């Protein structure tokens, strides 16, 4: 039923900023809670910060803060992850996933494909 | 931050057969656990919420229970389509982390 | 056939109060005692029948609504209060009979971060009838100018959250409250408790 | 009406240890106007529903006005504790009225950083509810008598919240307004219109 | 460093006008603003900070107002005594910069 | 409300380095912050530095970095200003002012009669 699409793969030099969307179908957009998380290419996922929007609430990891915004839009039904001051090892692949209101808005019940970005010479 | 812990780290296990994981916690989370299945390449997908819970079409034979600093989940009946690699994930403060990840394998 | 309360009481998510659940029990003995195992402190306040004598009787139905709600809002369920939750969230009718239960779940409602999938409406154009749902989440027009979809001057969104923790104190807890209802008709009792 | 601009339109407000109490009565206050102030503020409510204050009525009502820091507003709730709770601005238990906060970071904030925000670290004991201190000896942390230098075991009791707009949520300043009420003998004066 | 500039440098006016004085700063500086009115040969002082707070003390024709890099000064009735030397003083960021001083004489 | 008192007139040699002194009384004296200001006598007012003698902060403009000490005395309730390193465009009025905590510590409230000092040979 409701499926998410994210942009294509990206490649950076390490003083730059990347923003990565995230479109959502299905269902109605605002009973919906976006979270994104990043794996390395070879460890486990790391969380990275979540958004309600109906509530209007953000949260990052303290790693992370100062340098990830999480942002919505209605009007487009999609949500926009800003990173700035990339380093060598922010290359990772880059999730999104979405959060019901009545299961749990924490918890991730439908993911997108993923986008790989590079941080490199 | 509550570091959280699984075991085994590698297990190798048959088809048709019963296993189990284990996942700790450094510090109480309640009941508020979940786990994912991620497939070599793939997204991750949701099988448990709540530690007890099973998200909507997952198949029966999965099972999880814990209180708290100690969780499990399990698998009653192995299948083909079941070797991947198992994460925690606990939602109760923030910085939600996850787990090292178990991986599921076949012997041989 | 003992009537299944369980799955009722024992449920491991409550719906919020304002989109708050019907269940229907019918066609099985009501044991009433057995509930008393529940946490010790578990208001069973009761209107129109006593809550000892309940274990012999002929309800022609009983209907369940369950929800979470606030300790402090606790007194509000009762038949022709008013406030937030009597007027835009639940009404309970005038001559109301059936009982209500409620009782403390800060250790399975609790986040240490916040829990926030317990929301409840807090603008409305009016009161709520008696048993009666409205989950519609239409901008909420507080001044002259229409609002269109835009919460901006004197437009306010009509629902909140319960940011619930456990450092809360006692009135903020998050209480689960089932409300269990009778009646008496034409059609022959149903369920008839030992 | 009643004088709610100077108490939550005020360029300034005073340091939470040396907290501000302002006195209503006699006015008609309409609280609907507290819903304006940011479309995403703190406003907790003990003892009574807020969407039910325009219809009842009371004999005096007092406004507390300071500002905190983003993460502390927490501790602005009976039975809490912590630093502000117990050493700055105690809550009794048995408490009526209303707490409004709302970030505030466009106005009490410098890039060179906002020195004039002072909070009390150091108390010899706890702060009964509703209560002032606004004393500023040196604190003997130790068992050594200083008699007034900032030495070992001498810290000022004092600190300062150096605001700046860099800082994140978690940092910014937040204004704090408490509003009590109470019932008494005496009839009802301050009712909403 | 941020830049203060103002407007007109040389004024003049009369008894019983009203007279106003612009103040540009080169970046942002939120509204944290002073100005001051220094006599030939004595000491300033202070007249309006905030911008649009008025020092106690001040007479009331005085009034102040601005948002951000454009504030301005304005004299409703004015009087003989207030012949004087007017500067800005921005303190939003170190390095607190002042004005070049307007001053105002009398119509000859 | 509160009467600050300054030194005399001084004249001094290229080489050499002046100690002004700012007496203030009114008020409890701990709540003050001490701001120290310039008016060469053909321009305008220069801001230097700031004190705040009761949090322990010092800072001073970037120009006169490494040439202008501001301290403070508590029991004598006065203030210092040590200018070194004379130079013949330093020649100037020396204002002391006070702001407030409850005011605002960046604003002068309070102004001296400030000193001249003259550097030549």
């Amino acid at each position: 039923q409701v499926q998410l699409v994210q942009s294509g793969a990206e490649v950076k030099k390490p003083g730059s900023s990347v923003k990565v969307s995230c479109k959502a179908s299905g269902g109605t957009f605002s009973s919906y809670s976006f979270i994104w998380v990043r794996q390395a290419p070879g460890q486990g996922l790391e969380w990275m910060g979540r958004i309600i929007p109906i509530l209007g609430i953000a949260n990052y990891a303290q790693k992370f803060q100062g340098r990830v915004t999480i942002t919505a839009d209605k009007s487009t039904t999609t949500a926009y992850m800003e990173l700035s001051s990339l380093r060598s090892e922010d290359t990772a692949v880059y999730y999104c996933a979405r959060g019901t209101e009545y299961g749990d808005y924490d918890v991730s019940h439908d993911w997108g494909q993923g986008t790989l970005v590079t941080v490199s010479s | 931050d509550i570091q959280m812990t699984q075991s085994p780290s590698t297990l190798s296990a048959s088809v048709g057969d019963r296993v189990t994981i284990t996942c700790r916690a450094s510090q109480s989370i309640s009941s508020w656990l979940a786990w994912y299945q991620q497939k070599p390449g793939k997204a991750p997908k949701l099988l448990i919420y709540k530690a007890s819970s099973l998200e909507s079409g997952v198949p029966s034979r999965f099972s999880g229970s814990g209180s708290g600093t100690e969780f499990t989940l399990t698998i009653s009946s192995l299948q083909p389509d079941d070797f991947a690699t198992y994460y925690c994930q606990q939602y109760n403060s923030y910085s939600h982390t996850f787990g090292q990840g178990t991986k599921l394998e076949i012997k041989r | 056939n003992l009537c299944p309360f369980d799955e009722v009481f024992n449920a491991t998510r409550f719906a919020s109060v304002y989109a708050w659940n019907r269940k229907r029990i019918s066609n099985c003995v009501a044991d009433y005692s057995v509930l008393y195992n529940l946490a010790p402190f578990f208001t069973f306040k009761c209107y129109g029948v006593s809550p000892t004598k309940l274990n012999d009787l002929c309800f022609t139905n009983v209907y369940a609504d369950s929800f979470v709600i606030r300790g402090d809002e606790v007194r509000q369920i009762a038949p022709g209060q008013t406030g937030n939750i009597a007027d835009y969230n639940y009404k309970l009718p005038d001559d109301f009979t059936g009982c209500v239960i409620a009782w403390n779940s800060n250790k399975l409602d609790s986040k240490v971060s916040g829990n926030y999938n317990y929301l409840y409406r807090l603008f409305r154009k009016s009161n709520l009838k008696p048993f009666e749902r409205d989950i519609s989440t239409e901008i909420y027009q507080a001044g002259n100018k229409p609002c269109n979809g835009v919460a901006g001057f004197n437009c306010y969104f009509p629902l909140r959250s319960y940011s619930f923790r456990p450092t809360y104190g006692v009135g903020h807890q998050p209480y689960r409250v089932v409300v269990l209802s009778f009646e008496l008709l034409h059609a022959p009792a149903t369920v008839c408790g030992p």
